[PDB]
């Protein structure tokens, strides 16, 4: 049925992004995805109980619309739900969050003498992403001015890094980091092996369309541009995010018989078939991927790993390690990039800024977790020795804590 | 049944 709760949806130019239906409570028939009733937690099939505090049960359709469009401020709701994912990670929607007092807030530690980048970092990092799009919406519409542009103009060096990535949604910055991987002579493979190899089929369905919007082009094209070979083949099949769909049976017979054509093709031959290894790594489920690495071990005297270290070199061995390593264990991988990007000298701020704010609201609880196993201590005190300032600060509160 | 975007 669904207790009543409190949405607060932040003053919108454009609307507040959700159709009401109904024939007596109305209903949300839809929600534009990203707008701000979805960034407020409005979803699909809630009752209208309250709108800003007055109770409209028994109201007309035109009578909760007139109500809802009459202030053309903030809109609080009290819906009830149809009783319904992010328990993983690390970064939280603030309680009693206020868009418009963090806009307000954010805009006098800009104005501050000196830029209070303290403040700045305390707020940002410490909102979801929906709470931060909100707080970038009151902020332009408050100033005249973008957030983003705004910020990048008041900060500077890997803090300035960090908070912009935190104001694009996971979509639009997955996107840009793609974008400038590939943008410049060469390419970083490394990035574009990172984010391709690593996200599911509905974020890569949501970046392949955010990616078109942003810069006017397929991702697919542009991954061709700049790649060749087998790699190019590997990167483009997963790039479409078409892979099987996690399913209700498990097909025992096929999990046996890609691992002989897997074996078939690689270590018991001279050379490699790499084109089957790339359909079977690319169209099976991952839980089926899995049973088949285990199987696998019953036909190959090296495990997949070690197989693909034997077989194939350069970017397209990287690529592969990287693709199982996402399909064994991802939180894991993810621990261990980032222990690869502090362990040496310096750091390689580019890929643990990326994954701190890609992985804030996802897993990061589960590579906290594996973190701490492997190498002993929290991934809070490798970011403590290797990271100083506000830049180390914000990086601290993407990880949520010790341990 | 009535429907409108708000
Ligand atoms: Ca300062
Ligand atoms: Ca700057
Ligand atoms: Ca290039
Ligand atoms: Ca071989
Ligand atoms: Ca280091």
């Amino acid at each position: 049925m669904g207790g009543p709760r409190v949405v607060r949806i932040v003053k919108s130019e454009s609307g507040y992004g959700f159709n009401v239906r109904g024939q007596p409570l109305q209903h949300v028939s839809a929600v534009l995805p990203g707008g701000a009733a979805d960034r407020a937690g409005v979803r699909k099939g809630d009752r209208i109980l309250e709108v800003n505090h007055v109770n409209v049960e028994g109201a007309t359709h035109k009578q909760v619309v007139d109500l809802i469009r009459a202030g053309e401020k903030e809109l609080i709701l009290t819906v009830l739900s149809v009783p319904p994912g992010s328990a993983y990670g690390s970064v939280k929607a603030y309680t009693n969050f206020d868009a418009e007092r963090d806009a307000l807030n954010i805009e006098t530690a800009i104005k501050t003498k000196g830029v209070d980048e303290v403040t700045i970092v305390n707020i940002l990092t410490n909102r979801s992403n929906e709470q931060r799009q909100d707080i970038a919406f009151a902020y332009q519409r408050r100033t005249k001015k973008e957030l983003a542009s705004a910020l990048k103009s008041a900060l500077s060096g890997h803090l300035e890094t960090v908070i912009l990535g935190l104001l694009k949604t996971p979509a639009q910055y997955d996107a840009s980091e793609l974008k400038a991987s590939m943008k410049g002579l060469g390419t970083d493979e490394d990035s574009l092996i990172e984010i391709i190899c690593s996200r599911t089929n509905q974020e890569l369905q949501e970046i392949n369309r955010v990616y078109k919007e942003m810069y006017k082009t397929d991702l697919e094209k542009d991954i061709i541009s700049d790649t060749s070979g087998d790699f190019r083949k590997l990167m483009v099949a997963l790039a479409k995010g078409r892979r099987a769909e996690d399913g209700s049976v498990i097909d025992y017979e096929l999990i046996d018989q890609d691992a002989r054509d897997l074996y078939d093709a690689g270590v018991k031959r001279k050379g490699t078939d790499v084109p089957k290894w790339i359909s079977i790594m690319t169209e099976r489920s991952v839980p089926h991927l899995q049973k088949v690495f285990d199987r696998y071990k019953s036909y190959s005297p090296y495990d997949m790993l070690e197989s693909i270290r034997k077989e194939v070199k350069g970017d397209l061995e990287n690529a592969f390690l990287n693709l199982v390593q996402c399909i064994q264990n991802k939180p894991l991988y993810f621990a261990d990039r980032l222990y690869d990007s502090m362990k040496g000298k310096g750091t390689r701020d580019k890929v643990l800024i990326r994954i701190m704010v890609s992985r804030s609201e996802v897993d990061m609880l589960k590579i906290r977790s594996e973190f701490k196993r492997k190498y002993g201590k929290s991934l809070y005190y490798y970011i403590q020795q290797d990271t100083k300032g506000d830049y180390q600060k914000a990086l601290l509160y993407l990880c949520g804590g010790d341990d | 049944p009535p429907d409108e975007w708000v």
